[PDB]
RNA sequence: ACGAGACUCUGGCAUGCUAACUAGUUACGCGACCGGUCGGCGUAACUUCUUAGAGGGACAAGUGGCGUUCAGCCACCCGAGAUUGAGCAAUAACAGGUCUGUGAUGCCCUUAGAUGUCCGGGGCUGCACGCGCGCUACACUGACUGGCUCAGCGUGUGCCUACCCUACGCCGGCAGGCGCGGGUAACCCGUUGAACCCCAUUCGUGAUGGGGAUCGGGGAUUGCAAUUAUUC
């Protein structure tokens, strides 16, 4: 028993996990979080319907890796161009309306919350919870 | 004491703590041909088809694999496994068996022990880069 | 998936296609002929398939034979064993033209 | 007046506010690392300051 | 997964006759308000897909989107998704007729002419109302 | 050059063109794309539909090429 | 606490190495544990100027360069001994700083 | 171009005509001896001298040389 | 005897050495069950990744061939590497440029607005390419899953710098005019705050989705003007 957050690959087990978290149905969608520009480099946006879970994925990966961060310093990792017409490129950022309202829709999910030094951080009860979902699905249908 | 150089190449590194343990077949902790970038996934399947299942029942290689760059992080796992087999066989039974599997692996491909020395070179006067010069008018 | 002997793809390309002569510029005035030269395989492959790849890319830009299926035709007319390649036919006809310098 | 004119609409990009610390000249200034020398005076005094040509 | 969808002899959405030569379901080259991020907002707020066989299909998506975009202020969202807010020649995001004039609608010829502006001559003579440089570069933009 | 080929589907021209893939020993993406004069995505859909009924074993999905194998 | 750090900064490595080795020797003569010389990434100060005082001739440049090497040694001793051991007549050009934690 | 400058040639000739018995046919040992019995202010120049000394002793092993 | 070379800096290599509470280990471990290591905190391994120093290492050294069998040249195993960048750089000269870099200067001379001052006061940047340097990728390769590849060179504040680099919270949709902190720096920005190449928005062929033709808005980085060069 027991699995680690950085042992195996992520796509399919988070597919199952985010499918469960989208079929929960308790998430009443904030109505001012989809019209967001986010970034210019994207010609489109995620349609997984775990899209709020996608900015949550950015927060989760880039705060587990290096703590004490928000959703703007989370990308130093795609350097090169952002050919944006007449002005030069920029470095990634994060919309804070999106963060406010994912925070308002993330109470009770025990994933992440505002830390005590700015940004986001994994909750201890939530950390136990996510290790528990990992282990339980490992024992049940994903890693047995 | 402790002899540990693990694997590295170009920029990336697979820290290979070699000891006794489970030693299951895993790359980045992940299955045999399952890596997400999906480009160079066969390079490890080859040797384990020759010896047998008993040989990897006690070689735990715990790897901290960090580094962006395919030709760096890939081609460093082959270096890491070559050094793992070399150290295991040298310390345990004798260097003749290490001689043999190192012979097959290294004479199989030269480029493990040798990295590319090529690196971006300095920019110079009166030009957009290292060798190019600004257009000369008359 | 071929089911047959797999050597056919490698051994059905060039052994009759392979250019075996070319030529070089002439004198100080005149371009209507070209002094014959032939090489050991190394420079004949160098020159002939440099010009082959260059012509194929300059003219075959916007190719209907585009990648994700660009293995079959060239891997069957690349290595050895046939006379069926088309830029190769250009260079072979000009090879005969150059061969006429004897 | 002096106090009715000074620092009213600020000189947030003053170019005549600096000069070479050696020759009182305003062009070719090198303000990096607080040198505040014109480039010619800097080339004159570089060896004394500690800058050397290695490459 | 195959569809008995037939050859689309006639493709009329906005009362004009153009024959889409290429593939179908993206004949919006003449449709002015569907696609990219606003269409993605509509998609996330609509939950629809096109999992049927491609090649030959039908295009109710653009009709529905423009129909709901007749009154795009229903959600009381300050609308930065549209083409021309604050605009002259129509107070609200209302509807006007006839196409072939979008360039004219992005260069309103009456008020600029009546205000006697030199930027008006930039707009009208074909010069650069922002001021790109023209002699050799910037030879696209006024030619 | 508008491609006006046999694409129209009526009561008699429907069931006479979409039955070429599963009835030949030599089926390849090259033939269907650059020689069969109809879109190869229809061939991809036909292969996927044959996959759906357990004839082959899917491995991975792609926008041009289809990867299946069988072990029976 | 006895946490004392000595920070040495100089533009040359011979004199800096001599002073660090002398400090380590002085600390190790006495029964005094000292954390070895921590070598900082030796920031380099570059200044590129035009060679000509006028604006004539081919564009030639001078790439002047200043290297600043810095070391840290951490140890545990009473301040009387650190005052004793700093007095070693450090050669000119080696900035020495002593700090307490 | 790998032509040895007259500096290394003269230094090697002096070394070998003064210390003929210590040197041999091995580059490593010749390099070490050149370290011992001469002051060469450069490691590259020392290696060049040692290499030309090895070449010169290969010359001498098959007969006399004029310099 | 100068110059060339040597030399100096710079890369490219150390399962060797010197050892780092600022970035990188920990199984006398808790933040885990149906025996796979789990990120403000967990740092008695003299360190492999990082930093930088004392050294090592390459010499046409080994072999074959050519050559007076000399100096050398070519090829090939072995090798991290079989000439990586640069810097410095003779003698004799240009009536070369600089008196607008300089209390570096000889000679000779202007306005009474000493170029002493007067954030007093339309001097451009316009478009017959009259000229010169530039702003400049051609469809599966051309492009979107904050998408698991990816940076490194460096800069940064209270002596005339009260004109520093910015994290985090302002939430009209994120740089942002308001607050509140960090950093004189391997310490904070920073594992470098609206990123490359890539990715079923997709073209089974190509004037379309595939790449920007003047050129209007939603909130404006906040600049004595900006339009008669700042601004998404």
């Amino acid at each position: 028993p027991g699995v680690t957050v950085k042992d195996v690959n992520q796509q399919e087990f988070v597919r199952a996990l985010a499918a469960f978290l989208k079929k929960s149905g308790k998430l009443k969608v904030p109505e001012w979080v989809d019209t967001v520009k986010l970034a210019k480099h994207k010609e489109l946006a995620p349609y997984d319907e775990n899209w709020f879970y996608t900015r949550a994925a950015s927060t989760a990966r880039h705060l587990y890796l290096r703590g004490g961060a928000g959703v703007g310093s989370m990308t130093k990792i795609y350097g090169g161009r952002q050919r944006n017409g007449v002005m030069p490129s920029h470095f990634s950022r994060g919309s804070k309306s999106v963060a406010r309202r994912v925070l308002q829709a993330l109470e009770g999910l025990k994933m992440v919350e505002k830390d005590q030094d700015g940004g986001r951080k994994l909750t201890p009860q939530g950390q136990r919870d996510l290790d528990r979902i990992a282990g339980q699905v490992a024992a049940a249908n994903k890693k047995h | 004491q402790s002899v540990q150089v693990f694997g590295r190449k170009k920029t990336a590194t697979a820290v290979a703590h070699c000891k006794r343990g489970n030693g299951l077949i895993k790359v980045n902790g992940r299955p045999l041909e399952m890596i997400e970038p999906r480009t160079l996934q066969y390079k490890l399947l080859e040797p384990v088809l020759l010896l047998g299942k008993e040989r990897f029942a006690g070689v735990d290689i715990r790897v901290r694999v960090k580094g962006g760059g395919h030709v760096a992080q890939i081609y460093a796992i082959r270096q890491s496994i070559s050094k793992a087999l070399v150290a295991y066989y040298q310390k345990y039974v004798d260097e003749a068996s290490k001689k043999e599997i190192k012979d097959i692996l290294i004479q199989y491909d030269r480029t493990l022990l040798v990295a590319d020395p090529r690196r971006c070179e300095s920019k110079k006067f009166g030009g957009p880069g290292a060798r190019a010069r600004y257009q000369k008018s008359y | 998936l071929t089911g047959e002997n797999p050597l056919q793809v490698l051994v059905n390309a060039i052994i009759n296609s392979g250019p075996r002569e070319d030529s070089t510029r002439i004198g100080r005035a005149g371009t209507v002929r070209r002094q014959a030269v032939d090489v050991s395989p190394l420079r004949r492959v160098n020159q002939a398939i440099w010009l082959l790849c260059t012509g194929a890319r300059e003219a075959a830009f916007r190719n209907i034979k585009t990648i994700a299926e660009c293995l079959a035709d060239e891997l069957i007319n690349a290595a050895k064993g046939s006379s069926n390649s088309y830029a190769i036919k250009k260079k072979d006809e000009l090879e005969r033209v150059a061969k006429s310098n004897r | 007046g002096h106090q009715q004119l000074y620092w009213s609409h600020p000189r947030k990009f003053g170019q005549g506010s600096r000069s070479c610390r050696v020759c009182s000249n305003r062009h070719g200034l090198i303000r990096k690392y607080g040198l505040n020398m014109c480039r010619q005076c800097f080339r004159q005094y570089a060896k004394d300051i500690g800058f050397i040509k290695l490459d | 997964l195959v569809i008995p969808e037939k050859f689309q002899h006639i493709l009329r959405v906005l009362n004009t006759n153009i024959d889409g030569r290429r593939k179908i379901a993206f004949a919006i080259t003449a449709i002015k308000g569907v696609g990219r991020r606003y269409a993605h907002v509509v998609l996330r707020k609509a939950d629809i897909d096109l999992t049927k066989r491609a090649g030959e299909l039908t295009e109710d998506e653009v009709e529905r989107v423009i129909t709901i975009m007749q009154n795009p202020r229903q959600y009381k969202i300050p609308d930065w998704f549209l083409n021309r807010q604050k605009d002259v020649k129509d107070g609200k995001y209302s509807q006007v007729l006839a196409n072939g004039l979008d360039n004219k609608l992005r260069e309103d010829l009456e008020r600029l002419k009546k205000i006697r502006a030199h930027r008006g001559l930039r707009h009208f003579w074909g010069l650069r109302v922002r001021g790109q440089h023209t002699k050799t570069t910037g030879r696209r933009g006024r030619t | 050059d508008k491609l006006n080929n046999l694409v129209l589907f009526d009561k008699a021209t429907y069931d006479k063109l979409c039955k070429e893939v599963p009835n030949y020993k030599l089926i390849t993406p090259a033939v269907v794309s650059e020689r069969l004069k109809i879109r190869g995505s229809l061939a991809r859909a036909a292969l996927q539909e044959l996959l759906s009924k357990g004839l082959i074993k899917l491995v991975s999905k792609h926008r041009a090429q289809v990867i299946y194998t069988r072990n029976t | 606490i006895h946490r004392i750090r000595i920070t040495l900064t100089s533009r040359n490595v011979k004199s800096l190495e001599k002073v660090c080795a002398d400090l380590i020797r002085g600390a190790k003569e006495k029964n005094l544990k000292v954390k070895g010389p921590v070598r900082m990434p030796t920031k380099t100060l570059r200044i590129t100027t035009r060679k000509t005082p006028c604006g004539e001739g081919s564009k030639t440049w001078d790439r002047f360069q200043m290297r600043i090497h810095k070391r840290l040694i951490d140890l545990h001793s009473p301040s009387e001994i650190v005052k004793q051991i700093t007095s070693i007549s450090i050669e000119p050009g080696v900035e020495v700083e002593v700090t307490i934690a | 171009g790998r032509v040895r400058t007259k500096t290394v040639k003269k230094a090697a000739r002096v070394i070998i005509e003064k210390y003929y018995t210590r040197l041999g046919n091995d580059f490593h040992t010749n390099k070490r001896v050149c370290e011992e019995i001469a002051i060469i202010p450069s490691k590259k120049l020392r290696n060049k001298i040692a290499g030309y000394v090895t070449h010169l002793m290969k010359r001498i092993q098959r007969g006399p040389v004029r310099g």
